[PDB]
Formats: C-alpha cells, structure tokens, sequence
RNA sequence: UAUAUAUAUAUAUAUAUAUAUAUAUAUAUAUAUAUAUA
C-alpha cells in the first residue's frame, strides 16, 4: 500500500501500533501527536492522490453555482429576515452563495479571509442594511460549518491512519478479517472528485478551516469562487466514509447516500434540501421489510407481568415466525417514489427496494442491512437564524373545531369562571380530571412540611438561568432596591444570582414582578428544527408551582407518569421490544406540537377554573408558601354578588391565569444576527426542560382515555373494531411522554385487525384530534418509535445516523472551551460507538487514533507566555479505552466492556500478573525486602518504566481551572451566603436541627476518634457548593489557566511508584475464569442489529447475558434509605455513609446525628436509622461503599443474575482455605463478587463463570486493612 | 372533614412521637449472620410519609358525619391473596389490618 | 417452572373469554374443503381400483 | 465474502456461516 | 517475525495447553464449550419449515 | 421459618404489646369532650347515624 | 405437533411467571457461615436450557398425537449414575424428574 | 448431610408445595375444552390411540 | 339536539305493516358477556326502557 | 487417472419478486353523440 509509504515516518509508527503490529509507547505516541499538530491540514487531503479508486461516481460541475446571496436577505421592521426563495415560507435556511466577496486576508496565514473590518463597523456603527445583511450571512454560514467537535480533515486523517494497513488477526476462531477495502468507497472517490477544483499548484486549499471563533475561509483567485455548501458536503462525504467502514456496509449503499448527498448539494439551500426529504430512508427500510411471501425465522417471546404498572417483562421462549405473522400495514415504497421523482432520485428507491428484497425472512442478516441503510441519513446539526426560527415556531395558533361557546361559563371569580354542568364532551372530561386531582392535593399535610417546603424552594436554584435583567428592572420598577454581589465573580443572569436577591423580601410584595420578560435560548438538533430553551425566573417559577403539583399527582396516580418516573430509562427498553412482538399490534402517536398547542383560549382556562374550584375543599384561611389568603369578589349570582376569601393556593391561580390569558412575553437576543434584538409575545408554553413533560403529560393521557372510552365507541362504525375497541383501557395499552406516546392493541385471538378497520380507526382519531386543534400525526407501520428508540420484531435497532462521528452542536458564536475538555469529548465519543454496537475491534483502532491526537495541547497568554503539556497514552486505559496490545500479550484480547477506573486496572493487572512477575525477575534485580503481592521481582520499577502510573495519577487531574476569591468579595460570598442559606432555610426548626446534627456529629468524630475531617453531606454545605458552582460558570481568569499547566506537568513529573490503597489491596486477590454460563437465549434469535457473529464479542456478551433488565430478586438498590432529599446533596454518598458507619459499627447516636445533619427529625432519623442493615441490602448497594460501581456500558445487560449466582467468591473445591473470608463475609462478598465479574466482563469472547482463587495475604488481613481504610475516609 | 380534623388537630393535649417504640424495638437482640432480619421488615413498613398522620385524625373526624361518608382501608393496603402466610411482610400487613 | 408458576386473572370468567378467544375462528368454509376433498379421495380410490 | 478462519470456507450468507461454524470445527 | 506468525502458532501448537502465560488458547476453548451448549438448545427444539 | 427468626418476631410483637402509648386513654377519656365541644363549632353540625 | 401448539398457547388464558417461584425460594432465611447454599444451587438448576419454557405446551399438544409421537424426558436430564442420594445436584433432579 | 443444611432443604420443599399455582385447575377444567374445539381447525384431525 | 330516532318512532307507528322499527343490533350487550360488566349491564337498562 | 470436499461458471426444472405486452372488471380524467334543465 503506497499509502502507507506516503505517511511520515511517525505516523507510520502509529499506523503499525494501532494495527496491532507493536506494544503502544509514550514515545511513539508524542512523536505522532507533536506532528499532527505542526503540519498543515491541507496534507491530509494530499494523501488521498494514492488510491486508485475505481468507484462509479461522477461529481457534477452543478455544485459550483453560488446563487447570490443579496436577494437571500432583507430587513424589515428592523430585522434581518431570510426572504426565502421558494414560495415555501419554510426556505429559511443557509443559502448556496459564494462567500468570496466578503473576505479579506489575514496576516498571519495570507491564503485565507475573515470578514471585511469596515462590512462589520458599518453594520455596527452605521447600521447600513447591506452591512448588517452580508454581517448575518457571514455569521451563520461560519456558526454552520462550526458544528463538530474538531476539524473534520482531522477525522479523515484518521480514518486514512487505520484503514492503512489491515489488523493483524487474533487467535479467536471467529476473529472474522474485514470484508470491505478502500478503492471502493464511493465516498472517499467523491470527496477526491470534489476536491480536485480545489487546487492551484497541487497544494489542496481546504475551502475552510474551523478555528475557536468559528471558521475562516480562503480567498478565491479571479477564475474560481467557493461556495459554502461545499464545505458542508465534505463533512458529510468524510461523516459518511467514517460510519459506512464502521458499520461494515456494501459499496452500493454507499453509493446511494453520496448520490443522496450531491443532489442536496446540487441545489440551492443545501440544509433545506436535505430537511425536506429527510425520512426517505428509513420509510424504504424500517417501515416496509416483510410484506411478501417467504416470511419466517424466529423472533422473542416476551410476556408482561400482571402488575403493568410495574413494566416488568419475562423472556418466555421464542416464537416461529410464519406469513399468518407478517405484517399488515401497507408499505411505504409508493409515497417516498413519488417523493424521490420530484428529486429525479428513483434510482436510489430501486436499489434499495431491489437490495431490501433479498431478506424474505427475518434473521441477523435482515436486521444488519435494515441498520446500515438507516444509517445513511444525514447527520449533520443543522442551524438557522434564531430570529427565523423563533419567528417560524412561535407564529402558529392551534385551531379549534368546535370552541367552548361563552355562554357554557359561570360569572367570574375575580379573573377565573366556572364550567357549568349542563356541558358536556371531551372538555367536561378534562375539566373533572383535573378538579378530582386538585382536590386530592388541595388537603395533603405532605406539604407545609418543613423539609418539603425546602426541596420545593432548592429545586428553583440551578447554576444556568436567565431573565435576570428582566428581574432587576420590574422590581427596580416598583421601588425595591435589591442587594448586589458583583465582587463575589458570579454571572448575574444565573439563577442562584437572583435568588440572593430575593431571599429578604416579603413575598407579596414581588406579585407585580411575575408580569416580566423572559429571555430564551436555541438549541440545534440532528434531523428536526431547533429546540428551545425558556427559562423562567425564579419568582414565576414559584408561582406555577399548584400546575405541577397536580400535573404530578396526576401522572404517578393515573398510568403511574407513564415512565416519566425516569428512574433509569432502560425501562422503556423492554417495552418497546414486547410492543414490536408480532403477537402484539403497536401504533406510534405524537402530538404534532404540544408546546404550541396548549393554549389558554381552550385548555389553560379550563385547567384554571378546575385547579380553583378544586382547590375550595379547604380552609379559606391557609397561606401556602408564603401567599396569604386574599378577598375576592364572587358574581356567579347576578343578584346576590358579594366578596369572601380564598386561600393562598386559589391566589396563585388568580395570578397564574392572568399570566396565562396575557400570554408569555418573550424577548430575543440572538448573537449570530446584527443588530436584531426585540421582544414578542406568544401563546407558546415554555418547555424549556423536563418541568414541562409532567403537564403535556397528563393533558395527553387525559385526552387519550376519553377518546378510547367515549368518543370511539360512540362513533365508529366497525362491529369488529367496537368489540376489541372496548375491553381497553390506557392503565394497560397507552403510554405517552410530552409529546410522545404508544399505543398497543389487545392481542387479536391468533390474527390482526383489518387495515380496513384500522384505517378507520386512525381516521377517526385524527377527527377528534382536530376538534379542540390538536394534530395527532399518527402513523401505523409494525414498528416501535417512542423516545429516539426503534424496534422491529423484538429487535433493537440503534439509529446510529443520530449520533454522527463528527458533529457536535455549538450554540454560540465560539466554542469558548479549553483544550484538556477535548478528552471527556473523546470519552463520550467513544461510548456511544459501544452503546450502538459497531464493529468493536475497528471502532477501537479508531478511538485511539482520536485519542493521540487529543493527548497534547498547549496555550498562550492574552500577552504572555505560552504553555504546553501531553499526556501518557496510559491515561486513556484508565478513563475507560481498553488497550489494543500489551508487552508480551496478543492483541485485541480486551473487551469494551471492560470497566473504567480502578475495576479496569485491576483487571487488566490480574490477567497481566505472571508474565509482569516472571519478566521481571529476568530484567531486573530483586527488590531490597519482600512484598504482599508481588514477589522480589520488582514489577513497579518495571510499570514506571513503561509509565503506568504516570497516566494512572495524570488522569486523576481536574481539567477545568479554578477562579480565584477576595475578601471584600468574600463579605459578597457571606452576604451571598447568608442569602442562600437564608433562602433555604426561611423557617427555623430545620437550622436548629441542622445545627444539632453537625455539633453532635463532630463532637462523637472527634470523641469516639472515628476520624477528624470526614466531609459528611450536611445541608449548611448546599449553599457553599451552589456559590462553587455559580462561581465556576464564569470564564476563568488566564493565570487559572497557568496554574492548571504547571500543576499537571508537575503531577506527571512527580516520580510515584503506588496506586491508590484501595488498588493496592485489590491486586491482593486472584481471580479465574471457568467454562461459559449457560446461555441466556437462542444464538439464532437478532436481539440488537449488529450484535452478530460477525461483530462477535457483542454477540457473544448480549446471547450470555440476555439484554431483558430481569432483577426479580436484586431490584439493583433502587431502595435508597433516603427517599426525600434535597438537591445538592448526593444520595450515593450518603447512604455510602451510612454503611461505611453501620460496618464500622458506630453507636446508634452516630447515625442520628448524621441523618439530623441533613434535616430529618430525631424521630424518623430513629426510624430511618433502625431499617439499616447488612442483610436487606442489595448486593451493588453495599459494594458501593468502597466505589465499586456498575459500568454505564452494562446498563443494558441482565447483570443481576450473574452476579448473584455466578461469581463464586469461595468454591470448595478449588479456593486455597487462606482466602475464607469467614463472619466477615456478610460485607466482604459483594466486594469479591464485584471484582470478580468485573475482570469476566473485561476479557474478550463469551461470558465465562468467574472464580476466586486465592488472596495473597489472609481474607482477614483484606478485611482488616479495608476496615482501617473505610474508617480513615 | 378536613375543617373538624384542623380543629382536632389545633386543639389537643395528645402528641404522636414513635422515637419511643423504635428505640423499644432496635434494641432487640438478633444474629447478624441470618439472610432475614425481620426488624428491617418492621421499620421499612410503618414509614412516616411526614403527613404526620393525617390519617389518625381523618378518621375521628369522619365519626361526626358517619351518616354521611364512611372512611374505608385502602385496597392497596392488603396482602396479596397469591401469598403464603410464610411470606412476611404479608404476615406483617395482616397484623396492621388486624389492629 | 410451568406447574408450579401457574396463574391467570383474578376474576376471569372461562365461557366469556373462549367466547372473545375462538369468534375468528369460525367465520369462514376452512373446515369444508377438507371434507370435499375427501369424498373426491374416495371416488378417486374406488376407480383407480 | 464471510470466512472460517479455520478452514478457510467462504460463505455468501451468515446463517451458513454460523451453523457451518457450530457444527464443523470441534498406547 | 509477526505477531501474526506468532499468533497462528498460538492457535495451532499449543490448542489445548494451560498454561496462564497465554490467553487465547483458553477463550478458543470457552467458545468451543459455547457451541456444544448451543447444541443442547435446539437438540430438544429444532426448526420446521 | 428458621426458629431464630420466629424468636425474634415473637420479641418485637412483644415489644409493641408493653409499649406505654397514651392513645387508648385518650380514645375513651378526653377524645369524646373535644368532640362533644367542637360539634358547636363547625359550620356544619354533627350528621351521625 | 408446532402447528397444535403455537395455536393452543394464542388462546390460553393461563400465564406463566416464573418470579413468583423465586420469591417464595429466596425468602427463606438461612445462615451465612455454610460453604454451601442450596439456595443457589436449586435456583441455578431452575432455570431451563434457555430461557425457554416451551416444552409445557409440546406436552399438551402431543397427546392429540400419541399415536404419531411420543414425548420422551431428556436424557441429560437424569442425574448421573455414579453419584449417590448425598449429592444435592443429584437429588434435585430426582425430583423434577418425578415432578 | 448437616442439619442445618438439612432443615433447609425440607423449608424450601415445603415452600414449593405451598405455592398456589393454578395449573393443577387448569388442567382438570379448561385445557380439555380449548383441545376439543382445536382439534376442528387443525389441518390434521388428532389422532390418538 | 336531533332526537330523529324518537320521532322515527311515533311516525312508524301509523305504518307498521309497511315500515317496522327495531333496536339496533349493536346496541345489545354481547353475548358472551356477564352480568357482572356494568357497560353491558346499562345497555340492557337503556335497552328496557 | 479416480474418489470426496469447497468455490465459480453454464444449462434445465421449481418457487418468489419486478418490469413490459394482451384480455376482463372497477375507478378517475378527456373527447364525441343523445336526452333533460337553465
Ligand atoms: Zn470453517
């Protein structure tokens, strides 16, 4: 490969490390890294001269046919708008223009531009139109090409690094070699073709470069001019290329997406082209497989236990598939056709309909090509105008059918009416759901609970925020003067910031403030429109609190939140599996937009009179969190109208439905526009996070049941369809979350449902539906989509297009990051290329290559000096990367399932303990006097040698700077604590209990000399760790910056020869692995798309294990002690806490000054303190007192059983009798159980039963030293 | 209801504190080396949800309007009619029903 | 496992629910076809004897 | 396409692939 | 002179050794031992047509 | 059940039965005479049967 | 015998869960200083070849057709005939043979 | 065989009988029912000896 | 707000022997149901009167 | 040379899918004729 060849000499090093030729080094590993970060970008490029492609892909001259930008743009009403070019008022995207004319040169690189300096000050001083137009045009167009996570010629350079020379095999028999080579990837080809105009003198002028502050571009010489759609074609191109070799596809596929992609590029408006005709693929593919004749294969049984409310599901078996199974829904090929023929792209719908024929039955193969044509969308982060955006979103109003006549309300109460019973329909339904529901909160003593009162208050405080300028205005307004901390560094617009503020104030007297601007933000998405965020401030937030209580109450006692419990979101896993079963009939449902159709014309007013009616069963004299109870006038009776009080609750709906009917006023900033900003204000809801999920929600389960229970039947027409219509209900064939929801039909007796009766059904729906303006957008195709999630026949299909390679969202003007971040980049990055299964060994290669490139990095002083530092590739191992090739090993014996942190390392050292004793006893001479673990043979020296424990320490390094304090800003951080603290604690009782528990706590730490300086979670330390917190969300000062260099060179300087002590006494203990388990299901049977023989080591964990969660008996310590906590504080560390004492044995008034630190009451903290105890706890629950942690990446694994049953900590028969843990045991098991499947799950290959062997030293003198050590922390 | 209960409840010499019977109760002797400690099984039952036990007074309030509206043990608050009475927290659900 | 983890719903009525379980399966000439293919097996029989 | 590293039989699909795999390789 | 060369050796010579030096003559062992537990899943449930 | 832990829930049952509570006293003593008393209060007078 | 079957388990109003099962196993106390558990053995020795649970309903189809087939117990199943009535593993399949 | 071990064994038997599965109903009332309506759609009649 | 039903009603009366109104088939509770399910049970209500 | 295994090609048979042609039925559009209304 001359390839090859071409790559300098480093690099070629490289190259063979990751193949698997040779043991990885730090030298090697600097030399490759130092010279990336030297040579110019535009060689990446130049490499690809070497490859003979010989691929069927012509690039089109179209491409380079730049539509002038200046009929794209206008102001009007003083604002930049995007004028679309079509008549389709949706064209408000990034056009195809040439941004040439707008460039100057820059002094440090002459060949590339950045805006013209008088274009900018014209725009700014002048506020010319043409100015601020090409300002606007130049912003976004850079902000667009700025949304990945580096430069994507890097990425392609890595990606021509790996596939440079092939991997060396392993011993492993079903160590399958790669099918697919390059000079056949028409993407590659493409990218070539594309780039040969880009050349003047054979020197490949990218035709841009992403920097911090965005992205530059070159200057064009007269002949030639770049438009800026190309830029977004190579990332695609190089986006494709990278997923196309990792999912292992066919060329022709391949072909079809670069096809894809020109024809968007050809044309104007290269994103909206491409957003048009965006769900082509998968409609081709997912939603049209099995409609023929040679249908059969196996598929899952799964059952739904008895309690549904619970969602546990059993794997029962397998099921054969057969026609009377195929599906019934009719394809989708016709509409997408007729789609592809207005794109003169019905080739590609035949190719893939011809290629999609050749899998007539359902196996991994059918499943393997469904997920690779998925993967061919687009995956890049589209952007647009916010001021577009905004404008387009927020301009609709739902329509209503049949609106609620005027003549169907009471008299008024002051600002709310009553509904009058004679009315009847969906709305009366509605109307009673929530009056039964708020009379249910109206008397709870839950409430005015003290502690309750301060979780309802913390949960307001995080360390983003907005609307702060809006606050400080309204309350200026009217004459309060609120307190300043600017000294204490903390961003104003935070809302901890304005929280201080308000702590002191008597809280009637900020009514008038709720009536204030909201600022908002944007955030970009993969394949839809931008998201919004609309973050209240902390008043208005405190208000609508009545509307989330009752839309909670709702949810947890009416089809139990529907999983908006969220407790761990794999729960959603098995049920969309058992949705997608062919037994069962699933249809997929969504509100077309349920933020901008709650409104107040139709739902919030019903809701209102509702909340306050249900709110009258109570004392009229009852303030609630501070708001008293008020007089208001009631003229429900024209002739006896009169006054009488309302209770504070019934005071926040007054205000509340004020604020709801004068609609939400909105004032927009937008940064990439000139120039722009002003303020609107719109009947949208906020949703600007999960506080929003809970009231859509609720409103979408409510409609849902009076459809199926009234309006259907009622309606319908079918004899069929009403008797399998009725005999359900949503408690057990409806979820829903937002938005989103499923439905399930009750099982046909051995057969389906007419389409025709279904066509009816849909049809039906949609009707009711429309009549108070809901767009339901339903659709029926076999398959399960709820939450990003998609399912076909109990298989799991990962959508890997929605995790693209390379794109990363930036929703800034600059990336404003510091170069370590980069690293929890890569972490993350390589993650998801597990959690969607990829080819593991390929992706690996991968991973490390990005790796090496993000290991070094450097900065300067705004005047000053520069800095600069790298990291051993050590490092990385310890983060959670399995390592390639060890000395003395063979390669790719490691697999991603393997643990990060010190789980890996000790596994890693276990396997590699004989050779490192026995290499090491040859090289080196003994050490001076005997180890516990090791012998004489002195492997440390040999692990400094190869640098282990310098990555293993550097890693242990923070990475983001610290800001620094000041004393007249400290009587800032007092008075900003005192304001915190006085906002937590507004009552008394809990400041004295609080203030009891830590003076009793440290007096027994001390006294009983348990130890001194343990940080136990107490609430007088929430304030200080939000003021960290606000502190830390500003942009450091540069000597922080400095002190992070020189304090991370130092570290990885210091010479230290130790891990950590709990490391230390893991490596003490031997573990083996046995046979493999008995298998979880049938190898036969797809459970995840490209978990097969061929990407084996997944194959072989899932078919182990089983993927089903499936903990009948472990529960896996959901049951935390503390159910109630406030935010803050962790509760992982607490209950760590508590049986770190409990094991140590400490008198019971430990316990209770630990628990009355966190505001429990001597008498529950007794009761809680009594439940405590070794046997009921879980087997991960106590583990975890020595931070011994489930890997995320087995979070979709059945762990449980294994672990439980699997793990042998003692077998008879083979244990040395020194290793008998004895009493002790009771703790002592988990902790080797732990262990033990960790160094199982981190080889490769199946799952195999893992065994103690053998402790060096005595069980009891692990124990004891383990006991010294959980009582020093 | 709920106006009598407040009343009952603003007005009373009575005052609920189970620190007693909880220090009565963890102070029973056990092995620690058994799989079941049934003291664990007590104390997660018998949870305070901090309502302060709206319950008790709920009930002696509803006696005024017994004519009226009648309180009823919840279905929840029952043990599985699938279970044994080997099965404990069965047996200990029982017993409140019971008292 | 399958005797001993036997159960069914906590009011079920089994005339109602074969009622609704067997409805789809009689609706059509299936079962017939069988008995006329059979009488033409035995003319097909006797006159090839 | 698909092979048995070792044998060195080559498979169009991965079904024969996996049953060949199974069944094949085992004074 | 390969990892490769080394490798298929690893595989072919020592098939059946124990040795904790080397690994993946062991993980080929496991495999096989999965593919004989294979045979008992479908041995008492085969495929129809 | 293992007898230890039989002996064990025979003592905590114990326990509760020698607790010294104040309720039942109350219940027949002094609980009548705030209700008795109350009934004058409320807005809605006493519906018994 | 799969057509009968496959048909047969559509219509059954009967459910199998095995949770319940364990529930009743694992709530039997038992001491912690024993080397072994039978607890972990019978429940090691429960669950099938897969998690399958099939074979109940090829029982009941094939005595539509005893004349055709018979069922036959696995022979794997049988505990080994070296062992003697001590060895738990043994004894435990004696009785789902029995079963 | 230790006692201990021993009671052990005898409990978990015991609980085994104890569980109140309804298979041993279903077996004796409705699984006949369910085959003597199946045995008219199958495409094969029973056949039984 | 039409009641066209009540008054097909009253007017077939001066054509019975001609025209002849009868209660909707699907308006009777199903046949397999019980008594038990009130939905069926307001269906015969409604159904009597 | 022969046997066995694997791969590829060609021929023949059977099944499935798609395309094209012809016939028949149904729907929609356009033209022409006839009737009726304006
Ligand atoms: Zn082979």
């Amino acid at each position: 490969e001359e390839l090859f060849n071409a790559l300098p000499q480093p690099l070629q090093q490289l190259s063979l490390a990751l193949a698997g030729e040779i043991p990885l080094t730090d030298h090697i590993f600097e030399q490759a890294a130092s010279t990336w970060h030297v040579q110019p970008r535009s060689l990446t490029y130049k490499l690809l001269d070497h490859i003979p492609f010989s691929t069927p892909v012509v690039v089109p001259p179209s491409i380079y046919h730049s539509l002038d930008w200046s009929k794209c743009f206008a102001v009007n009403q003083d604002r930049v708008e995007r004028v679309p070019t079509i008549d389709d008022p949706d064209d408000v995207y990034v056009p195809n223009s040439d941004i040439g004319p707008l460039l100057t040169s820059l002094h440090t690189i002459p060949d590339y531009g950045f805006l013209h300096p008088a274009i900018e000050n014209d725009a700014t001083t002048l506020r010319a139109e043409r100015a601020r137009c090409a300002s606007t045009f130049y912003k976004i167009a850079s902000s667009q090409a700025r949304q990945v996570k580096l430069d994507p010629i890097r990425m392609l350079g890595f990606l021509l690094l790996v596939q440079a020379r092939p991997r060396v095999p392993s011993g492993l028999v079903t160590d399958q070699p790669t099918r697919r080579d390059p000079t056949q990837s028409p993407a590659l080809h493409a990218i070539w073709q594309v780039m040969q105009y880009y050349k003047v003198a054979g020197v490949y002028y990218a035709p841009a470069l992403v920097v911090p502050s965005g992205a530059i571009w070159w200057i064009p010489p007269p002949g030639k001019r770049n438009v800026v759609s190309v830029q977004y074609l190579l990332t695609d191109l190089i986006n494709l290329a990278i997923l196309a070799h990792m999912t292992d596809m066919s060329p022709t596929l391949e072909l079809t997406g670069v096809l894809m992609y020109l024809r968007a590029a050809s044309s104007h408006s290269h994103a909206y082209t491409l957003l048009q005709m965006k769900s082509v693929f998968p409609a081709l593919s997912l939603r049209s497989m099995y409609r023929n004749k040679g249908f059969g294969g196996k598929a899952p049984a799964i059952e739904w236990t008895e309690p549904r409310s619970k969602y546990k599901f059993r794997w029962t078996g397998v099921t054969q598939l057969h026609d009377g199974l195929r599906p019934r829904s009719p394809s989708m090929d016709v509409p997408t056709l007729e789609v592809l023929t207005k794109y003169e792209l019905v080739d590609i719908g035949h190719i893939i309909i011809r290629e999609r024929n050749a899998h007539p039955r359902h196996n991994h193969d059918s499943v393997r090509f469904v997920r690779d044509v998925m993967a061919l969308t687009s995956g890049m982060y589209l952007v647009r105008q916010p001021t577009m955006s905004v404008l387009r979103e927020y301009s609709q109003v739902p329509d209503i059918k049949d609106p609620i006549p005027p003549s169907a309300w009471t008299g008024p109460i002051g600002n709310v009416r009553y509904l009058l019973p004679s009315v009847q329909g969906p709305a009366r339904h509605l109307y009673d759901t929530w009056r039964a529901a708020a009379r249910q909160i109206a008397q709870d003593p839950q409430w005015h609970d003290p502690l309750n009162q301060a979780i309802m208050r913390a949960q307001y405080v995080t360390a983003r925020g907005g609307s702060s300028a809006s606050l400080k205005f309204a309350l200026k307004v009217t004459g309060i003067v609120l307190p300043e901390y600017d000294d204490s560094k903390v961003k104003k617009s935070s809302k901890i910031y304005q929280a201080a503020q308000i702590a002191r104030i008597a809280f009637m007297l900020l009514i008038a403030a709720i009536h204030a601007e909201v600022t908002m933000g944007i955030r970009n998405q993969v394949q839809r429109r931008a998201r919004s965020i609309m973050p209240l401030n902390v008043i208005q937030q405190a208000i609508s609190a009545p509307h989330t209580l009752v839309a909670n109450y709702i949810n947890k006692h009416m089809n139990l939140s529907t999983t908006s419990g969220s407790v761990v979101t794999d729960k959603v896993i098995p049920l969309i599996l058992y949705a997608s079963t062919p037994p069962n009939t699933v249809v997929n449902v969504d509100i077309k937009a349920c933020d901008a159709s709650i409104t107040y014309n139709y739902f919030l007013s019903v809701i209102c009179g509702a909340m306050h009616e249900g709110f009258e069963v109570g004392n009229a004299d009852a303030a609630f969190m501070g708001v008293p109870s008020t007089i208001v006038s009631d003229r429900r009776s024209s002739v006896a109208p009169y006054s009488r009080p309302i209770s504070g609750l019934q005071t926040m709906v007054q205000h509340l439905a004020d604020l709801y009917a004068a609609g939400f006023r909105y004032s927009v900033s937008d940064a990439f526009s000139s120039g722009n900003k002003f303020s609107f204000p719109t009947s949208t809801f906020p949703s600007g996070s999960t506080a929003t999920s809970t009231e859509h929600t609720a409103n979408n389960s409510t409609m849902m049941e009076y459809f199926l229970n009234v309006h259907a039947p009622s309606h319908v027409k079918s004899a069929s369809l009403k008797r399998i219509l009725t005999d359900m209900t949503i408690q057990r064939n409806y979820v829903c979350q937002g938005d989103d929801g499923i439905l399930l039909l009750p099982h046909e007796a051995a057969s389906k449902i007419s389409a025709d009766d279904m066509n009816e059904l849909l049809t039906c729906l949609r009707d009711y539906g429309q009549l108070f303006g809901w767009n339901y957008d339903i659709d029926w195709s076999d398959t399960a989509e709820y939450l990003k999630l998609y399912a076909l026949m109990g298989c799991r299909i990962p959508n890997t297009s929605r995790h693209p390679p390379v794109g990363k969202e930036y929703a800034a003007p600059q990336t404003d990051e510091i170069w370590p971040s980069l690293i929890d980049i890569v972490i993350g990055h390589h993650l998801n290329g597990v959690t969607d299964v990829l080819n593991w060994r390929e992706w690996l290669r991968f991973s490390w290559a990005f790796a090496c490139y993000s290991s070094r990095g450097g900065y300067t002083n705004p005047k000053g000096q520069s800095f600069s530092a790298q990291y051993p590739w050590w490092t990385f191992v310890y983060l959670g990367i399995p390592p390639i090739l060890l000395p003395g090993q063979t390669p790719f014996i490691h697999s991603c399932y393997m643990p990060p942190g010190d789980q890996g390392m000790f596994s890693i050292l276990n396997g590699w303990r004989d050779w490192l004793i026995s290499h090491a006893s040859t090289t080196l001479p003994p050490l001076r006097h005997n180890h516990p673990v090791w012998g004489l043979s002195d492997v440390p020296s040999l692990l400094s040698q190869f640098g282990v424990y310098a990555g293993y320490h550097a890693a242990q390094h923070y990475r983001r700077p610290k800001p620094a304090p000041e004393t007249a800003s400290s009587d800032s951080i007092n008075q900003i604590t005192s304001d915190l603290t006085e906002y937590l604690f507004y009552d008394s009782a809990l400041k004295a209990r609080v203030m009891k528990g830590r003076y009793n706590w440290e007096r027994l730490s001390s006294s009983l000399s348990l130890n001194v300086g343990s940080r136990v979670p107490s609430l007088f330390d929430v304030p200080g760790k939000w003021v960290a917190a606000g502190r830390d969300a500003e942009k450091p000062p540069p000597s922080s910056v400095e002190d992070m260099f020189t304090s991370l060179n130092r570290c990885i300087r210091r010479p230290t020869h130790s891990f950590s002590r709990l490391l230390e006494l893991y490596l003490r203990v031997h573990v083996t692995l046995g046979e493999s388990i008995p298998l979880a299901i049938d190898p036969d049977v797809p459970q995840v798309a490209g978990a097969d023989p061929a990407n084996d080591d997944h194959w072989f964990k899932y078919t182990c294990l089983g993927d089903i969660p499936s903990a009948t008996r472990n529960y896996f310590g959901e049951s935390l002690f503390v159910g109630r906590v406030v935010s803050g504080l962790d509760v992982e560390a607490v209950d760590a806490t508590l049986l770190r004492l409990k094991i140590l044995g400490a008198p019971p008034e430990a316990f209770i000054a630990v628990l009355n630190g966190i505001g429990m009451s001597d008498s529950e903290a007794h009761q809680i303190a009594g439940r405590i105890s070794l046997a009921n706890a879980q087997l991960v629950q106590i583990a975890r007192v020595v931070h011994l942690s489930i890997p995320s990446s087995w979070m979709t694994l059945n762990t449980g059983p294994y672990i439980h049953h699997h793990a042998y900590d003692f077998k008879p028969g083979i244990t040395q009798p020194s290793a008998k843990s004895r009493d002790k045991s009771i703790w002592m098991s988990p902790i080797l159980k732990l262990l033990c499947t960790s160094y199982a799950m981190t080889v490769a290959g199946p799952v195999r039963t893992s065994i103690v062997t053998e402790i060096d030293g005595s069980a009891a003198a692990l124990s004891g030293n383990l006991r010294v050590w959980m009582r020093d922390v | 209801v709920e106006a009598l209960s407040t009343l009952l409840r603003s007005v009373t010499p009575l005052v609920l504190d189970p620190t007693v019977l909880t220090n009565a109760i963890t102070t029973i002797s056990e092995s620690t080396t058994q799989t079941i400690s049934p003291i664990s099984e007590i104390l997660r039952l018998l949870q305070p949800m901090g309502n302060d036990y709206a319950a008790f007074w709920k009930c002696i309030a509803s006696w005024a309007y017994n004519g009226l509206v009648t309180t009823v043990l919840s279905e929840d608050a029952f043990p599985d009619s699938s279970q044994s009475i080997t099965h404990l927290p069965s047996m200990w659900k029982c017993l409140f029903l019971t008292l | 496992v399958a005797m001993l983890c036997g159960q069914t719903e906590t009011n079920l009525i089994p005339s109602h629910h074969y009622g609704k379980a067997f409805a789809p399966l009689f609706a059509s000439n299936a079962m017939f076809t069988r008995n006329q293919r059979a009488v033409i097996t035995r003319e097909a029989f006797v006159c090839a004897r | 396409s698909y092979v048995c590293n070792v044998c060195n039989a080559r498979f169009s699909t991965m079904s024969a692939l996996s049953e060949h795999l199974r069944s094949d390789h085992r004074s | 002179s390969t990892m490769s060369a080394l490798s298929e050796h690893l595989r072919s010579d020592h098939r059946d050794d124990a040795s904790t030096l080397l690994a993946t003559p062991m993980i080929n062992n496991a495999i096989r031992s999965f593919l004989t537990a294979w045979d008992g899943i479908r041995i008492l449930s085969p495929d129809v047509s | 059940v293992n007898d230890l832990t039989r002996r064990t829930m025979t003592g905590v049952m114990t326990a509760m039965r020698q607790v010294k509570t104040m309720t039942p006293f109350y219940i027949q003593h002094m609980c009548p005479t705030e209700l008795s008393v109350l009934a004058s209060v409320t807005v809605t007078p006493p519906f018994q049967v």
